[PDB]
């Protein structure tokens, strides 16, 4: 429990922040590059089904 | 003390064949181990010093009742004089030598389930010395083909690189291989330097040296055999003769 | 015991005394009559020395020379010398022996 | 609340329990006497004019005669030496030299293994705890001479305590400006430069005023107990040597800048007393391994 | 990005090139055993109630006898050993003193040793530089404990750069704060307080969090090879002596305030390790230097 | 980013750690010298007309007489020497050979046990880990001289990573057409066929141009302390032998191709230097086995 | 076109002009005889439980007594060996060691300075220029064994000619698959996997088919006048040797894997036949270094 203070306290190893807004930048590369690869394998109506944007977060 | 004494394979393991059990244990409650406590060393402070019971120490303590327990025990007499207090084992055990519970099949004692490594951990392995490291490792050697576990015997050192590097070279069934090994297990015998009678701080060599001060008096006393005076006295059954071998080795 | 002795604190008088004449007879041994340099020149070859006592060709110099006429001397150990071969070459222009006494 | 303390004072590693008795310390008084006749082996042998001398001192220490061909090393002697010195340092390094070739060694010398007949003063100052309050800032830079800064940002006058353990003989305190210490309980006395005290009296409060900051320097005296042939400069130079040959290179320890704040961090452990005895046979070996090692290079 | 380094390495003047051949190293040597000799027999003449001791020493060190009335200047041996001392330090030294003069003092003993016989251990801490960036104000202070204070006050963690030279053996890390240090383009570890570091590693990258700042304190340790006779303590008193006696004070030269720190900045630099070699042997002249001044002072 | 490493560089397996005692190294010189005795012997009586030379020389060797209608094995100083070799390549391998039967065979001829005498040179070259770009391939073949291909698929130029470790004291690197490389954060040089660096300089950038792909051949050289009666090639034919008989058939060890890639492999692992200690012990051994061996053959 | 070129071929670097009398070559024969005798003596010491061969053997090289607390180097012949190594590889090297010592240390031993008693084989593959057509691509990798590596992209079958020299005595090719080889306006011959050519008849053109890359291996031996007392394996570990010790780290010139490769370089340019004769007494030299080095490390 000393060391799970540690590790989510201002004086951490790992920089949380850095960490979760890069996930983030990641996720969201990931889902523009996964629909235009679809949207060029099927119509455009078929990728709306199968990844919607609206469920971003 | 006596079985400290013994600087070589052969007269080790002769003098485990000809020792009972009994020895091995005692019946003497002591404390537990394991335990902090607060020593009185007058010689070097005033105030009380500080240490840590264990198996190792020459002091009698209790022990498990268990076969874990009594192995603990056996090891313990052979690398510092004194055993643990595990009583009513039964005079059928007791009765049989320390080399025939350790490699023979007939006692009835199972020790298959044996782990070497809380063994060495119990039996405190880091606070042994090099000569009391080579003894432990001929018991294990000998329980381990006891049972047959040469391979886990071979895998446990292979893991430990300090242990092989000191390990015993012998196979415990061969004769010739004990009459070869030249290995030195003395714990106490004849000091090449100064030896006085001053106390030492710690709980095991305070009693590491009271056994060596010990040995001195028995060695000038007259229960001593002096081969090179009276080798003509000795009964021929105990005579030293290089035709003497171990029983079933 | 002899090799291994340390000396006591009150040495006697007399083991002082033979300590510091056997010191200056190693270290002071131009008063004794050996040395650890010499050199060997032939007589063409004039070399500066030590002209305080009025000697005719004086052969104490003040201290063997590194040079002479501009020119490194050579120097050779006792031992090389011993089982060199052309001393006659050699001894046509100077050396200094040194490593004996 | 922010509480700090001495670097060096944090996580003391076991040491180890092997080679601590009288054959064993008496082989560290032998090694060290003939280490010693080595280094003076060398001034005999300019006066001399010979190499005799220093056979002489170490066929004594190899127990074999110096080679031209052959590195020397120091032999059986300086094998065990190094050896030990290891199993000092940790519980986790092995315990490889046997006991008869301790004994064999012990016998080359005639001296006693006492390491109880003399004293040492040793000038790590210990900080174990600085406990202030908000708006604080408390700072603690050096293990001989230990600086303390101290800034109050806060709106009055804040109350700083100090502790300086119980193993300190008496710590010395200089401050930039003249400043106010008190003891628990006690009323505070004017500004004063120095303060002299002992850390066996109790926890002291310093007064930090609002403004500039306040800086205190902290200088400590120990006494350890240590044998009539210790040296503090050899013992320091063998710390170094042994720790850049990589004698202390085992996993799972603490490294020290010195050999000063090693002994007195291990005294500060929750049984100090028990680790102080082990350190100061290891300071016996350091000073025999400095003066072989320089005698012998390799 | 900004740049931080040691004081004492920066600017190392060249060092002069004159008597550094076998002859005049045996000079030094010699005119270290016969000063050596010369204090040993002032305290004895001190300690009796006779003066032959002394008088001799000072027959042999300076080729005349002491008189009551004349002052004991030290001889040609004392007016030699300064004026070599003055030509080692810089290349714009005089040096006019003749060769076969040296050759003279160099043969009243002979001396079995040389100048790479044995080594020393010298305690100054390089930095060679320290990287920081445009937020972040890095200050270093201290040639003997290195204190680099670094303080962040940009909107997150910085990555400070620490360069410690090739030269240095270890240099041990400890800070105030537990912190995070790491080989470049490496994983971070966990926070810890002290870390042991090999310079030849590589670059060491520390992470430095925005707040209250951190303190940083090194030690370093560096063997150079050195004669048998070395000794640092008399060195370190001849090199004040030297300085205070003005032997050094010579146009477009840099002053160190110790010799740790003079024989580190030269061997940090291009061309260092021929430097090295002219440093040790003025260390030996200032270690005849002390010898001989504090038996006869001026 | 993707890695690239040397094949004869990885898991290296635990080398033995009994028989390296004072009085085991004395016992692997006595038998090299011993050896090399039988060889000279043996020549000097095939071009003599008596066999006295070799029967003197088999003897002192072998503790009996050669016979006629027998197999000229070579005796206890045979099987020692050949179940030390055992040891020292493995640490699973059985430890048999008896401490007092080694120093009896160590008391036959007067050598001293030094290891440390003087020094060889090896020339395997460590590339511990080349790192490229996500859009190039790399591809790394060979051990005395090793050849790296890089191919550049992507549409600019790319910056390559080579790692040599910090053991190897020089490395040649020379490319099939001139290129680009410098140390990090240092500017970049004119293109040139030919490099030398220093591993310990740091790790090395090389640019790779869009292109033609582009080979660069490596070849670096390492000093490690052996016995001045170390010899290369008889180490290196003595190697071969051994696992050719079978001395290294043990279970979970690496094999290599040669002397040089093993020792170098113990090398760059962690305990490194206590590991190149036995190592060149083994190399010793392997020395007096191919002497031994060839002196006497056997099936 | 493209032209494709041995990457060993390229720039070589102009050899010193510096210690190539005769008195000269007489020094490095006298130096590797002395050196062979030190490694001899070394194992006859050793195996005599005595010092004596080697003490002597040393004196004759070093022309000093060895002693136990000095640096045994090799003496004044061990830094003129040094010396002249530097200048046979650049003519940019200072050249510093004197004439008159060059003849003190030739004369200790009665050996000709011959150095075209015999000759040795050296196995390094000139490919001085591989011409291809466009839309083929052509890549050389390898000195000691030449893989010339040919990719057919075009419609139709390819011609690609070889240039190896003139100096080359023979080259053997041989294909991972049978492939067709002819002299300039000679007919083509059916498939083969090996070919043995003359350099000097002219260049070779090869057949690439378009479906599947070909690779050639280059073998080739030449033939260069050395000392009877050359050995290749001492040769070549002596160049490694004094490249890790950095004698040839002078500014502007060329560094090479092997000796081979070296020799064979200079031999190819303008002035290769004048080049060799100093190439070839360099190797000796290093041969020389390379035993003396081993008897003495360090």
């Amino acid at each position: 429990h000393k060391y799970h203070h540690l590790l989510t306290s201002q004086n951490s190893p790992i920089d949380w922040n850095y960490h979760d807004e890069e996930m983030h930048k990641w996720l969201d590369s990931r889902k523009t590059t996964n629909y235009d690869a679809m949207q060029k394998k099927d119509g455009t109506v078929i990728a709306d089904i199968h990844i919607p944007k609206v469920f971003n977060d | 003390m006596d079985v400290l004494s013994k600087g070589s394979l052969k007269e080790l393991l002769a003098h485990l064949e000809k020792t009972p059990l009994e020895e091995a244990i005692s019946y003497r409650i002591g404390t537990v181990p394991y335990q902090n406590v607060l020593i009185s060393r007058n010689e070097y402070y005033n105030q009380l010093y500080p240490d840590t019971t264990s198996l190792i120490d020459g002091v009698s303590r209790e022990g498990q009742r268990n076969v874990n327990g009594l192995i603990m025990s056996i090891i313990s007499y052979v690398v510092s004089g004194s055993g643990h207090y595990i009583p009513n084992i039964g005079f059928m055990l007791l009765r049989r030598s320390i080399l025939d519970i350790l490699t023979k099949h007939d006692t009835g004692l199972v020790t298959n389930n044996l782990n070497y490594g809380i063994i060495a951990r119990n039996l405190t392995v880091s606070k042994m010395n090099c000569e009391q490291r080579k003894r432990m490792l001929i018991c294990f050697k000998l329980l381990a083909y006891k049972d047959g576990n040469q391979n886990d015997y071979e895998i446990y050192l292979n893991q430990n690189i300090p242990l092989k590097q000191i390990a015993p070279n012998f196979i415990p069934g061969d004769m010739r291989t004990v009459i070869h090994n030249q290995d030195q297990l003395a714990i106490v015998g004849i000091p090449a330097y100064r030896l006085t009678q001053s106390t030492e701080l710690s709980i095991r060599d305070d009693n590491a040296k009271s056994y060596k001060l010990g040995y001195v008096d028995w060695y000038n006393s007259n229960s001593f055999l002096r081969e090179r005076s009276e080798f003509n006295l000795i009964r021929l059954k105990d005579r030293d003769t290089k035709y003497g071998k171990l029983n079933g080795w | 015991k002899l090799v291994g002795h340390n000396y006591p604190v009150y040495v006697e008088p007399v083991v002082n005394i033979m300590n510091f004449i056997s010191a200056r007879f190693v270290a002071d041994s131009s008063y004794f009559g050996y040395t650890n340099e010499i050199m060997i020149m032939p007589n063409h070859i004039n070399v500066p020395v030590d002209d305080r006592f009025g000697f005719r060709d004086s052969p104490f110099c003040t201290s063997l020379p590194r040079t002479i006429m501009g020119n490194d001397v050579r120097r050779i150990s006792y031992n090389v010398f011993s089982m060199m071969e052309d001393i006659d070459d050699v001894i046509s222009e100077g050396f200094i022996l040194y490593d004996a006494y | 609340a922010n509480r700090a303390t001495s670097a060096f004072l944090d996580n003391p590693h076991p040491v180890g329990v092997n080679y601590v008795d009288e054959g064993s310390r008496q082989f560290v008084a032998v090694a060290e006497l003939l280490a010693s006749k080595l280094i003076d082996s060398s001034r005999e042998s300019d006066e001399s004019n010979s190499d005799v001398p220093f056979v002489q001192a170490y066929s004594k220490f190899a127990d074999d005669n110096p080679r031209h061909l052959r590195v020397k090393t120091g032999g059986k002697m300086a094998n065990a030496l190094t050896n030990v010195i290891r199993s000092y340092y940790s519980i986790n390094a092995p315990a490889i030299v046997p006991q008869v070739e301790i004994d064999r060694l012990a016998s080359k010398a005639t001296v006693s293994g006492d390491m109880y007949n003399s004293y040492a003063i040793f000038n790590s100052v210990p900080i174990v705890e600085v406990l202030s309050p908000a708006r604080t800032t408390v700072s603690i830079v050096g293990s001989d001479r230990a600086d303390v800064t101290m800034l109050n940002t806060g709106a009055g006058a804040a109350n700083i305590t100090f502790n300086f353990g119980q193993i300190a003989e008496t710590v010395i305190l200089k401050g930039s400006v003249p400043f106010q210490l008190a003891r628990l309980n006690q009323p505070m006395p004017a500004a004063r430069f120095t303060y002299k005290l002992r850390p066996l009296d109790g926890p002291f409060i310093v007064v930090l005023p609002v403004g500039n900051p306040l800086v205190i320097s902290a200088t400590a005296a120990t006494r350890i107990q240590v044998p009539l042939a210790f040296n503090k400069a050899l013992v320091e130079s063998g710390f170094q040597t042994a720790m850049n040959d990589g004698l202390f290179d085992i996993q799972n320890v603490n490294y020290y800048s010195s050999f000063d704040e090693f002994i007195i961090s291990q005294y500060h452990a929750q049984d100090g007393i028990n680790r102080v005895s082990t350190c100061v046979i290891l300071g016996l070996a350091l000073q025999a391994y400095d003066q072989m090692r320089r005698a012998l290079p390799v």
